[PDB]
């Protein structure tokens, strides 16, 4: 809704919920110069 | 080509 | 999408569909952003130059998702819409800047696996992530060429670009509330949005705090995946002030 969402945004039920990753999430991260 | 969706969304 | 993938179930629980009630057609994507609010692209309403000016009483939601032409039966809800609200400064006239529209919807949804909000981005992930070789996702129900439409919600990872490349690729006006994506014709690699898709989401992934945000609208764009050319997005960040006061103005 506002500010950085709502509340519980961006966490998707069936994948970071759960800790599980979408095929392609990887390469974002890594255009990111690289995540974690 | 759309599948018809329940009339009670129209009405 | 062109050059893009099915998505996964569950991979874009806030993407919506904005379809037509007669004749039953889609129309363009938006976001779900709260339980009452989505969020699209302002062409997607009005567009005068086609006589286009879409009302409440013509719209349905579809929020849930994952086929196009299939009632999703026990998956999908269908809200229909309070109110329509359009940027106040939308130029439709010259290059469809501030292109974006707010919808509440009549009543709230209820977020299960398949339905679930986007984070609207705040100043500091805006900064940080809208850099430009930093990869975006849009998804969509839109076409598959440019002249062919898919079964499944599609995906494609966007590359975002120099502003001056984005300017040196077009004859109209980029403005501060837009950005353009796509890969350049010698990065050997394809994809980007199509006719079906304006309105839908361009998100990010914070490698900071493992949220989505959504960063951008699919706006406009001159051909489909085409050598030489990108597409632009509506800048969210930038207009988010305008989204809080009509949200706390008339609502949540
Ligand atoms: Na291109």
């Amino acid at each position: 809704t506002f500010g950085s969402g709502e509340a519980d945004c961006g966490l998707r039920p069936l994948f970071e919920k759960k800790s599980l990753e979408d095929k392609t999430e990887r390469e974002l991260l890594e255009s990111y110069i690289d995540g974690r | 080509d759309f599948e018809e969706i329940p009339e009670e969304y129209l009405q | 999408i062109v050059e893009g993938s099915d998505a996964e179930i569950g991979m874009s629980p806030w993407q919506v569909m904005l379809f037509r009630k007669s004749p039953q057609e889609l129309l363009c994507g938006a976001s779900l952003i709260s339980d009452r609010w989505v969020l699209t692209a302002a062409h997607c309403l009005l567009y005068p130059p086609w006589d286009k000016n879409f009302t409440e009483n013509d719209l349905l939601v579809r929020i849930g998702k994952h086929s196009r032409t299939r009632y999703e039966r026990n998956i999908e809800k269908i809200s229909m819409l309070e109110k329509i609200y359009i940027h106040p400064r939308y130029n439709w006239r010259e290059n469809l800047d501030r292109d974006i529209a707010l919808m509440k919807l009549k009543k709230p949804v209820a977020f299960s696996d398949y339905i679930h909000p986007v984070c609207l981005p705040d100043r500091e992930t805006a900064a940080s992530l809208l850099q430009a070789g930093y990869k975006g996702r849009v998804t969509g129900w839109g076409n598959l060429k440019e002249t062919g439409q898919p079964s499944v919600l599609q995906v494609v990872n966007l590359p975002i670009v120099e502003r001056p490349v984005c300017k040196d690729s077009t004859r109209i006006r980029i403005t501060d509330n837009m950005f353009c994506a796509g890969y350049k014709p010698d990065e050997g690699k394809r994809g980007d949005a199509c006719e079906g898709d304006s309105g839908g989401p361009f998100v990010m992934k914070s490698p900071f705090n493992n949220r989505w945000y959504q960063m951008g609208i699919v706006s406009w764009g001159e051909g489909c995946d085409r050598d030489g050319k990108y597409g632009f997005y509506t800048h969210v960040f930038r207009l988010k002030k305008w989204i809080q006061k009509v949200i706390d103005q008339f609502g949540e």
